């Protein structure tokens, strides 16, 4: 028999980056698992006033972000021939230049905050802290040792976004063999907290704790074994601003004239990105579930450029997590067209028009940032000069059997044995290290 | 940018007159126009103005001024027009364009002036 | 009323710093007037030297400077020369319809 | 040893939507699986004639069919100021108005067509039926039971399709850091059963039969335990209107011209749909592949609005299986274009243009109906008023081992105990369940 | 304890095509697994010249590339009104006629290019090969026994392109129920070895050896066994025609304005294909891992049309590895834009545009070749006249366990039993068998 | 949506005469336009007819007048024209034009008239 | 032939109901030969009332109804009027290319 | 694609002439023109070309007139002009025109011809 | 210098075979010149028969053949009739900006 009871807050109403406290009490003969439920409240931004032309401000990471006059670059001080400047939303929608309270920034989650939540976990017993781990250990966790058929329910615990598939209509196609065929073309969406919005809904995170003894159901410890008073949970939330973060909310339009022959007309656009207050975010039905029965061979090592996690990174949300090296890459799709408007002489169109969009299309790359791996011995140099390749996919591949999963991001290493990792390194830069030992 | 005004000149008092300035930039029908005047021996003294294209297009008049001048534009030919209605014999000034690098009038800078031209009453 | 208030004149040495002033009747000028400024030689269009309290168009020398001082706004020339001696204007725009200019002031390089 | 003969129907030559028989015979010591295999025949529609401008007709599910006039507005009452009509293809092809025999409608099947056919399995033994399920216990079975690395050969058996995957030429990228490059597009496509076609070919389909003893090898029921003469098995065929579909054959084509400055012309679609009649569909090939060996603590629940089996749901086919209040999200993309005359005032373009597609993107978006769900007992509460994502996601994901997957629907839930189902809902309609009890 | 230790080739230099040899040494009292450590050199083209109006020359596969004079389709014979063609590079940048050294083709490799290199794998104990294997086995190893939760490891090692997801800026949606939203677009892309590019960086390859042993760890052979020096493994490394391939370089670009009302001009593209010279690849670091540690049930068939790999077949290179009857489908965007100029007669528009992209969209579409397979034998005629569904899906399905994947191709069959393969087809061509007898 | 009615007079027998009708609709280049004529005493006699752009245009004729009479448009400045020839004495009608608002002309609508010119023949 | 009759003349009292009828001389009239009616005050353009056979044109009164009547086709009038007084005429599509009216019917009401 | 060629005609020594060459083809914007002349029992000699639109326009010149002819092109008429300074006796010949299927001079074809024009020099 | 040698005439059979060859002064005739062969009717201007030594254009017979021969160009035409009797040139694009023709070789069909 097994039902799930309510453990309170020890310490009462917690804040985001305040340490919290449960105490675990003696109500089943074991108890197994242990789940954290918390409800984050709603979020929006305040309201800005629009710019007037020719204004320059400094902006978030050190960016100018300037409105140029007519007949200038984006500098506002090269000439350029053609170009007229206007204001517009995030989705075309005008906006008149001087107004008060005229647009908000819009807001949106870090990927995986279900994770980034629980910074600190410790296990105490009078002092005395058996156990405690970060949230390194759980992206290693997550990128080696969950099966993958079980990612749609843990992504939907920990409140990661999941693509959504839709359809197009019935299309001629022309078939060729060494003939017409209809077939429909496949879309993805996406809809999740993850989305830039201008509110975001009450979001609920269900976060599982792991204690050396949670793993199986026969090696969960008793509740009998250790005094009733010292057992204690403390977990350390992260911060307000490291969980949300902003998007514009306002787009600068220019429009540029190029005469001669064929006339052009583009059209491109400018984020115009001056950071606002998003208001405090209250937990709400913080309870601890706690399950109650009634009667070295492996290790992962992940490498994190000081960069993915600095408060300065623009892209830090998104790469709180990766081990490696992220570049960007964009794509800026455009409709191009052109016109004639005689029969006379038509080598060359008499217009041409290409229309940009707003926000472009950007793909993370990441790239690995070491080259070779050793971890000696203070008896034998143990591994030597292994490239990494070799430890990120070939170990994982053939030893492990069906539990562990072969990772995706190039900086998460394995290694197999049956204590000081120095590397080789073409990146110049500070380098975080994260391990975790497990038998298997 | 540069501009150039035309149709001042003497004007017999009670009458009604017409000024144009001509523009040949390469903005000029997305630039802000405005028209001010200079009294002899005084300081400048803003009149009217009319917005540019892309938004709603406006005039803005004065308060010594308003229901007597009338502010036009006409983007097709690169002109502006000023329609100044009943003058009184304190109107003997030099009046100038200035077109703004801007797109609305409120709070603009007024870089590009034309020579201007002098009307006098009497 | 809200009018502009300046110096009727002033004086400099070739080669000194020279500031010029512009306030209102009243009320306090803030950075949300824009004021601007602007330099008529005699016989010529006026030209203008500063907007925004701070940027310069180009053509204009660095010398000439803008900021706003308590309650007023003032304008700084740094090393005056034979040819700055002439006549300096101040354009406050209060509300959003009106752009009442100053009296004018007139500098005198000695 | 083990060798697949064939068993032919005993009522004889079975049709859509009647009972359908099977007799075993002893041919084995053991039988292991039931494999039933159907070749379902050619579908077409019927000729229809093209309308003519200002009708107006009753078309499916209670809505209102019409071909405005010219200037007027889709309600053919509203005057509009330069709307013309005209009639096209879904792949914008012209058709004359008053054509006899003109177009004919498109025709597509079920989602998961292999799983809707067999409506009720019945084993019996001169009657007292040992075992009988419905078309409901499958969904759950495939939603749960189904490792996921073997779903593309389900999908194969009951004729659900699947999409290919498909790359463009080289294309050129500016990569950033805090550079150039050569990247590729991927794109997918379907081309299966689901997709409107002109002329549908024969379907095969292959239909596993879920009895307590076909789980195992080594737990077939022999087939000398019960008299030779009494075994049968009975199957409710589903009926012709719940299998096959239409899609409109005939679009009307609005084409609206704005006077101004720019002048704008706007083109956009509008089906025209009327119901026309499907042949008979007939079963050929009938066979059952009898397999002749020679010598609680889980249940699954689903709960799905009676809207979504309704035959006035114009979504039925897509929305039979899913758990959840589904709702649509439509994008329309759109190509747009602005040109400009001549170089004396270019502030606003001369010209623009916007044109759409004949038929837009549709993406399913399923939401939960359940907000508290609990299973008592005369014993205890047992399940007391646990949030649903809890039933929902985070018991999957913890329970189960590798057998059971987690499910993608909001609505189906799984609880462990080593019976009154009550809800809160904030959905008012009816609402159907599903069972399922197995041990493991 | 286990390390791996290193073996250097016994030949000398290895090249592509020819025979390579390694020696194993006695280092541990047993060898449990063999990786073939392989770098690649960089690959590019040679300069070509840019041809004159009017030319026409034999191309590749028996082709015939022509640019069409003015006024002419594009056989060069047949009038055209319109047409103007001028030269243009796959990413729209001009070429001036008969400039001497204007333009390079583009270099790809082949798909999954780490498992065409061991075209052969003998294992020698003074002669008397213990086992013998080809490029077809491995083919159905990975199609079969691949669990797929590893297989991006797999992809990496074998230098197989994996394809990048990302996003796009928030868009506006209505929802329809029986209301506003802000969703994204999710996209993905590719930049591995298979896109073609000017310049193909050197390419690291890991292979693993797949002998009987090799499967288990408690099944591996000693190195005790035989005698010492007796042991060898010989590879033919595949050549280098068989590698790496050309995408064309150069590209014609065919205007064409179309009189009357609506005025039209349209845009079309045709690649020019000369082959070039690609400079000779040389393997470098050629390694053997060898792990040192201290102290019939199943059948794969595999069908293949031999144009498949026939050197005459233009896609080769992509279906290698296919088993089934590859067609194409061509896919071509256009943009399209419609212009009124004045109001006075708006009915038809006055100027039209349709501009396609420069390289189309191609999906690959398999189809079976196979109606029915038997295997008999001596005694009995066991599989007969069983369709191909049922041994190519269902068997997979049923049988294996979570060990055996259900392929996705439909000429890959697997047949149970616990040696004459004929089969009935549609298909006229010659046909290649690839079996593997595995027990499990 | 209103026509305009000329070119109707006196014509001595055996001759030709043209008759315009002006339109100034939104929609007048894809509207179907259509001539009918009423004896005095009698009823309506439907005499020709002509498609509206969007397909191939063509023209329809009665029984009647099939080969006298010829109908053209003009969408450029939004005309239409009726040509007959070898007029007799009884012929002398009112005649009216007739747009509907549709493309196609058979089985059309002919909701808009003008207000017709009197032909007399003699 | 084809040809298209109705009565000659009609009579009503004000305020009541009243219908007229067009047939063809020889044939059935159905829904597909779109049947329309149109009224003629004297002096003036014809004014279209019903088309399709139950359709009225924007400022129409909705006392005006149309229908089929076995192999006829009527037109309602409920609650006449003093301006009704005027004549009625029914054109019939038969084909695609012919569209022969009726004589036309004068309406009296008394 | 036929050429027709006016402004040929007798020229007293040491004067200038203007000969235009006249296209009536759907690409003749596309094409390249050139000039050839043959003096009276000699061969063929060419004299100077122009390029088509599609890349930068430019004009080639022979070594015996570069300098003295300058060949232009306007293609909003479909035209070429072809200007001779400084005519010498030895001119007197006969001048075509020679417009390419191609868009670049160089290493044409030159299929199509057109009449000819009698130049004297005299 | 680079100039263009050609036979001064030649003569034929009727329905013979006969070869022109074209040549350079000094250098070798390859297929980077471009050869292209005219002929000119008395009283009419040139007609294309060859271009790039082996093409023809839309309405010309097949009986005439061109190639390269050695380090010469040359055009045979088999099967003469009495209308070939006329001039033939030999125009080579030497480079890329002069095209150098030939004398002109006068064909005689007896």
């Amino acid at each position: 028999g097994f039902e799930y009871n309510k453990v309170r807050p020890h310490t009462g109403t917690p804040t985001l980056g305040n340490k919290l406290t449960f105490g675990i009490p003696q109500y089943g003969d074991f108890f197994h698992d242990m789940v954290g439920h918390h409800i984050l409240g709603a979020c929006h931004s305040s309201w800005q006033d629009a710019p007037i032309q020719g204004t320059s401000q400094m902006g978030a990471h050190g960016q100018l972000q300037t409105f140029p006059r007519n007949g200038y670059d984006w500098d506002n001080q090269t000439p350029l021939e053609g170009a007229v400047y206007t204001l517009v939303d995030p989705f075309g929608r005008p906006i008149v230049p001087g107004t008060k309270n005229a647009y908000r920034n819009l807001v949106y989650y870090c990927e995986y905050p279900g994770e980034r939540l629980y910074e600190n976990v410790r296990f105490d017993v009078n002092g005395n802290s058996l156990d405690e781990y970060s949230s390194d250990v759980t992206t290693l966790v997550r990128k080696f040792c969950i099966p993958g058929d079980k990612m749609t329910g843990y992504k939907h615990l920990v409140g990661q976004e999941v693509s959504v598939e839709g359809t197009s209509g019935p299309l001629l196609c022309n078939i060729h063999d060494l003939y017409l065929d209809i077939r429909r073309n496949v879309h993805y969406s996406c809809n999740g907290p993850q989305t830039p919005k201008y509110y975001q809904p009450p979001l609920a995170l269900w976060i599982k704790l792991r204690f050396w003894f949670n793993e199986n159901v026969n090696l969960a410890i008793p509740s009998v074994s250790i005094p009733f008073g010292e057992r204690f949970i403390t977990i350390k939330l992260a911060s307000q601003k490291d969980l949300v973060n902003e998007f514009p909310g306002l787009f600068v339009r220019q429009s540029r004239f190029i005469a001669g022959r064929p006339s052009r007309r583009n059209i491109r656009f400018k984020p115009w990105f001056i950071p606002g207050v998003i208001n405090e975010i209250s937990l709400t039905n913080n309870e601890l579930y706690i399950n109650n029965l009634f009667v070295i061979e492996y290790m992962f090592i992940g490498l994190k450029p000081t960069w993915n996690i600095s408060d300065q990174n623009p892209h830090q949300h998104r790469d709180w997590h990766k081990f490696g090296h992220v570049v960007n890459a964009i794509m800026q799709p455009t409709h191009h067209a052109e016109i004639s408007f005689q029969d006379r002489d038509t080598a060359l169109p008499d217009a041409c028009s290409s229309i940009s969009d707003i926000s472009p299309v950007t793909y993370p790359i990441t790239l690995p940032i070491i080259k070779n791996i050793s971890v000696t011995a203070h008896g034998i140099n143990l591994i030597d000069k292994f490239p990494s390749k070799f430890c990120s996919s070939y170990i994982p591949f053939h030893y492990g059997g069906n539990a562990i999963k072969t990772p995706d991001d190039p900086g998460a290493m394995m290694i197999t044995f049956a204590f000081y990792i120095s590397w080789d390194t073409d990146y110049v830069g500070s380098i975080t290290t994260a391990d975790l030992v497990v038998s298997a | 940018e540069k501009l150039v005004e035309s149709g001042g000149g003497l004007v017999k008092p009670g009458g009604s007159l017409k000024l144009s300035c001509v523009g040949s930039g390469s903005t000029f029908s997305s630039d802000a126009v405005s028209w001010v005047r200079q009294a002899p021996g005084k300081g400048l003294e803003w009149l009217a103005g009319i917005d540019g294209d892309g938004y709603g297009v406006s005039t803005y008049y004065a308060d010594s001024v308003k229901g007597r001048f009338t502010i036009s534009r006409d983007n097709s030919q690169k002109t502006a027009y000023l329609q100044m209605n009943s003058l009184r014999t304190d109107d003997t000034a030099r009046y100038y364009c200035a077109e703004c690098p801007m797109v609305l009038l409120a709070k603009c800078s007024m870089e590009f002036w034309g020579p201007g031209v002098e009307v006098v009453v009497s | 009323l809200q009018t502009v208030i300046q110096e009727p004149a002033m004086s400099v040495s070739l080669g000194g710093t020279v500031t010029l002033t512009c306030a209102f009747s009243s009320g306090s000028v803030t950075s949300s007037n824009y004021p601007g400024w602007f330099q008529q030689t005699p016989g010529q269009p006026p030209r203008l030297l500063i907007y925004q309290t701070n940027s310069r168009p180009t053509g204009v020398p660095s010398r000439f400077s803008g900021a706003i001082s308590g309650n007023r706004a003032a304008l700084t020339i740094t090393g005056a020369q034979a040819e700055d001696e002439a006549d300096y204007f101040c354009g406050l725009w209060k509300s959003g319809t009106d752009l009442p200019f100053g009296g004018g002031t007139h500098l005198t390089v000695l």
